[PDB]
């Protein structure tokens, strides 16, 4: 039923159940509440980042529409992050109908090809805000206000048509007195371009001002500082997949729902791997309703395995027969790696509070990359280490007091379990510049330590990029490539293994026919190519062969590699 | 062209590693069934005939649930055909619509106001000439957006991701899988006219 | 300017630094002095009132195959001696690292195309031998040049 | 700007052009003067060249948009040389400098 002529084809006839369980059930709802979380804190986050210029925005249409008690217009920048412009608007509309105006009308430029159809939607949206022309639209402003101005945002004025931009500016122009009308300009590129798209004739009628939004890169120090260097949310990352994710950011598309996407990907697969990826005080709970299959599982741990050699072997025996002596140095273990968390956390944040007002930036200005560099190796064991300290060891008084006034904030605020005796000594405070250092590179010898080291980190990390790039970041023309060259890759058949570039003639026939293809000129003789390909078979049989070949051809003409040309009969380019 | 009828007597051959490549392919649909009841959709693109496997997988989980099948290859298939379709069957509207657009509209609107409908959507061979258009891509997209409708689609074509923008990717909200099957393109090349 | 509504308009616009200096305190060389920096400074506008890494790359390569006839591209880029796989070639001759194609550089691409940087002349059906020109200012590209320590008048065939 | 222009439909006889090569020759006639009152930049040159089009004494020559800018554009002159040496002899304050450069 699913190969007629026509082309429409439709049949007529739990959600935890499809991720096998009672350990699955458990699993999946403890990703449902963090992704909740996740989600919940980005919102937080996203609103609290645009006060400044919200504010701004608000202040600037009271004070143009004080004067109708020359059109006003506000230009707002917002850059290539095309991903960012629905939640920043959402947000934008969600302020003004809030606080000024209940009439606020976004368009598109895509359902706008026309002035007739603009009108059209922007009389229906205005319509259920609370032939048609401009005559309509005043009589219907003048039932609805028998003052407050009606405001309109255009999108992505790159794609509007000219014409219809400046026949709307020129008609409203001669009507501001029947009702108020305010211009929003959201602008991807520089704002130039307004210079070039609309006529000096049309551009004298407009009051243009100019404001300003928030840069990607601070948006997302923010968020990496909120959602992963913080002690409040139990899952980590390996260092592998955080390069990955900041290569893809940094490189392609500059958007934080991209990086957001790919953390909930890691931790739907940190869930569906590890059985005991099941487990602060829920955990600790969850110890004593552990199962023997789970008990041998935790026997079996790379890291645990290692710390349980490093133990004696009376400890070695007690561990491996005891269940309930297991569960509760698992329990020491869990409570030390949270300690461990908790104090990383905070020496690496004091350490960019000392980092941050070094010149030059010997190991980066923000917190992602020292973070990272601190999670490749250890940072004491390289000369940059020594360079650090070296130039460290030059700062002046006044700049080295303001350096630890601010690291001294930092202990008053979120310094609270350990070590008070370091804000003494820097109220008390060469010598003691050289005895501030040498406390400092002691902290960071003893605290700076990669999460590796220690046992039972895998429960708390996912090491699997090699998966993530391909399911993220695929590379068909590899694949492809790699299919076509060499399938032994994906038969592991001994009659495929001759070289590389030679021709295994028994690989199946597109592959043959491909690198007989690969070999020949830029355009490709059908009937040489046919009896080469028959030479290559050959080491009623004459069809077979040119059957073969015809299949071989037209599947490769589907694959895009052919594109037949008139110039030569039989003959195709690549 | 005729003989082509008469040339499907040529026999396979190493059709043991194929068994087994398909039976490692046949593991992945709880998995593929999680990530698109999530909110995700999945292409499947490698070498060799997919829709074998696809068919496999309808029969196999799809025998439950309301589900589309597209079979795009076909050259007399539009998008305005399967926005009839889907009026007509999966919400019983006889109704003739002035625009595509108003249809999307409307659809939208029901599918908004009804949050207990779920829709699988099956579209074979998504690069085909008919559906390379920018508006097409735009309104399956625009489709796709919603969270109470699921898609599975193929690639064949080598430009394919040509298709698709920044905005669109973020709308599609792409996962890939790579699944070589290198099965004879039978059924996509007979339809088709040299 | 000889229109009236703009000069009228600059008057109107400039007026309240004119009469600063007397309010801090009939003086004609006292204000033209004080006054004639600002006029030249809005006689600078009289009418008129950072991409991703590999962006820059496309953009760069872009331009310079608009911009260099074909018989010299081996000329600038083969070590020994417009269509898209023209611009692949120049870009992976330029970019020193090897660099995959993964779909994220075709999205690239189409978003170049979207904002208007990069303007499509072939059939919109015809997405394997598209066509594109580049509509970049030359001090533009020189500028955004400059950003990558990169210099493009060392390969332009027109100035040398 | 008509004076350049006129320039180029005698060098070139019977040509299009674009605005580019009348902003280079502009270019060379202030470069040529010491230290004549003409610094102007590109946007300001552009307005007025648009200006003069909106006025329609300057028509395209196979209208298309999008593909190719306002710049590199083929335009046209609609008026003879007679017509510019007397509207220009009946002009209130032509300065010394423009007019010889004219008669050049």
């Amino acid at each position: 039923t699913s190969s007629m002529s026509k082309g429409c084809f439709v049949f007529k006839p739990p959600i935890e159940d499809y991720f096998n369980p009672e350990d699955s059930k458990l699993r999946f709802e403890t990703y449902q509440l963090i992704w909740q979380q996740m989600k919940s804190e980005n919102e937080r986050l996203q609103e609290e980042l645009n006060k400044n210029l919200f504010d701004n925005l608000i202040e600037f249409l009271q004070k143009s529409h004080s004067g109708f008690q020359e059109i006003p217009t506000a230009a707002l920048v917002l850059g290539v992050n095309v991903t960012d412009h629905d939640l920043t608007f959402g947000s934008l509309t969600e302020a003004l109908q809030n606080n000024v105006t209940p009439y606020v009308v976004s368009l598109q430029a895509k359902d706008c090809p026309d002035m007739k159809h603009f009108l059209q939607k922007l009389i229906s949206q205005l319509m259920d805000c609370c032939h048609y022309s401009m005559d309509s639209l005043s009589s219907w402003y003048m039932t609805v206000t028998q003052s407050p101005p009606v405001v309109v945002i255009l999108k992505d004025m790159e794609s509007f048509a000219t014409k219809v931009l400046q026949d709307f500016i020129i008609i409203s122009s001669q009507h501001l007195h029947e009702f108020p009308l305010i211009l929003i300009f959201g602008i991807a590129t520089s704002p130039i371009i307004i210079h070039r798209l609309l006529p000096h004739a049309v551009s004298s009628l407009l009051c243009i001002e100019l404001f300003q939004s928030l840069s990607c890169k601070e948006h997302l120090t923010t968020v990496l500082d909120k959602l992963l260097l913080t002690t409040q949310f139990p899952f980590k990352i390996n260092e592998k997949v955080l390069q990955v994710l900041t290569n893809i950011f940094l490189y392609h598309d500059f958007s934080v729902q991209n990086f957001i996407k790919g953390l909930q990907l890691s931790l739907l697969e940190h869930f569906y791997s590890q059985p005991l990826s099941v487990l602060l005080p829920e955990a600790k709970r969850r110890i004593n309703f552990l199962s023997n299959n789970q008990c041998e599982n935790i026997r079996r741990l790379p890291s645990f395995r290692r710390y349980v050699e490093k133990q004696a072997s009376e400890k070695q025996v007690a561990l491996l027969t005891n269940e309930r002596y297991l569960k509760e140095e698992t329990q020491l273990l869990l409570e030390n790696l949270h300690v461990y968390h908790m104090n990383y956390f905070l020496v690496l944040r004091c350490l960019h509070k000392f980092t941050s007002s070094l010149p030059k930036y010997p190991l980066g200005r923000q917190i992602r990359e020292l973070y990272c560099t601190c999670l490749e190796k250890n940072i004491w064991d390289s000369e940059e280490y020594a360079s650090v300290l070296q130039l460290l060891r030059m700062l002046a008084k006044d700049e080295l007091m303001t350096i630890l006034e601010k690291c001294f904030k930092v202990f008053k605020s979120y310094c609270e379990n350990h070590l008070g005796s370091t804000a003494k000594r820097i109220e008390e405070f060469e010598v003691l510049r050289e005895n501030v250092v040498n406390f400092i590179d002691c902290l960071v010898r003893e605290y700076l330590l990669p999460p590796e080291t220690q046992p039972l980190h895998e429960v708390v990390y996912f090491s699997a990029a090699h998966a993530l790039r391909e399911h993220l970041n695929a590379a068909p023309r590899i694949a492809l490539h790699t299919a076509l060259n060499n399938p032994y890759y994906y038969l592991k058949n001994e009659a495929l293994k001759s070289e590389e570039g030679c021709i295994p003639n028994i690989a199946p026939d597109i592959c043959i026919a491909y690198k007989l293809h690969l070999e020949c000129s830029r355009l490709i003789n059908l009937v040489d190519w046919s009896e080469a390909f028959a030479t290559v078979v050959t080491a009623e049989m004459n069809e077979i062969i040119h059957a073969r070949f015809i299949r071989a051809v037209s599947e490769l003409e589907l694959l895009g590699f052919i594109k037949p040309t008139k110039q030569k009969t039989d003959h195709v380019a690549r | 062209q005729t003989l082509r009828n008469l040339l499907s007597k040529v026999s396979p051959s190493f059709s043991a590693e194929l068994k087994q490549l398909n039976q490692q392919y046949e593991k992945l649909f709880h998995k593929w069934m999680l990530q698109l009841h999530l909110g995700f959709n999945i292409v499947l693109y490698g070498l060799g005939s997919k829709r074998d496997l696809l068919e496999r997988f309808r029969t196999t989980m799809l025998q439950d649930s309301i589900h589309v099948v597209i079979n795009g290859f076909f050259p007399g298939i539009s998008v305005k055909s399967v926005l009839n379709s889907i009026t007509e069957e999966v919400l019983d509207h006889m109704g003739t619509f002035r625009s595509i657009l108003d249809q999307l509209d409307w659809i939208v609107n029901k599918f908004k106001e009804d949050s207990s409908l779920e829709l699988f959507l099956l579209i074979h061979n998504l690069d085909s000439q008919m559906l390379r258009g920018e508006k097409s891509q735009q309104i399956i997209g625009q489709l796709s957006s919603l969270h109470n409708i699921y898609l599975i689609a193929s690639i064949d074509h080598l430009n394919a991701p040509l298709m698709w923008d920044h905005a669109k990717q973020s709308l599609f909200n792409w996962l890939w899988y790579e699944t070589t099957t290198y099965s004879p393109y039978t059924e996509e090349t007979s339809y088709e006219n040299s | 300017c000889r229109d009236l509504k703009e000069l009228r308009h600059l008057a109107v616009l400039n007026f309240p630094k004119y009469c600063e200096p007397v309010v801090k305190g009939r003086d004609t060389r006292k204000l033209w002095r004080n006054i004639e920096p600002h006029l030249k400074k809005a006689m600078q506008t009289v009418y008129l009132r950072e991409l991703p890494y590999y962006s820059k790359f496309i953009l760069i390569a872009a331009y310079l195959a608009s911009y260099n006839p074909a018989r010299t591209d081996k000329r600038f880029f083969l070590k020994h001696h417009f269509p898209l796989d023209r611009l692949l070639a120049i870009l992976y001759s330029i970019v020193d690292s090897r660099v995959a194609p993964t779909a994220n550089i075709f999205s690239q691409i189409t978003s170049l195309v979207t904002l208007q940087l990069l303007t499509l002349v072939g059939h919109d059906d015809q997405l394997d031998g598209p066509k594109y020109k580049c509509t970049v200012s030359l001090d533009f590209i020189r500028a955004i040049a400059r950003t990558v320590n990169f210099d493009i008048i060392k390969y332009l065939y027109d100035f040398l | 700007l008509i004076i350049a222009m006129k320039h180029l439909n005698d060098i070139y006889e019977e040509e299009p052009f674009n605005f580019q090569m009348v902003y280079n020759e502009f270019q060379k006639f202030v470069q040529r003067k010491a230290h004549s009152v003409y610094n102007f930049e590109k946007p300001v040159v552009m307005k007025a060249f648009e200006h003069l089009q909106q006025l329609e004494l300057i028509k395209p020559m196979e209208r298309t948009s999008g593909n190719s800018q306002r710049e590199y554009q083929l335009m046209k002159l609609l008026l003879d040389n007679t017509q510019i040496m007397n509207a220009l002899q009946k002009y209130p304050n032509c300065p010394t400098d423009v007019r010889q450069w004219a008669t050049s």
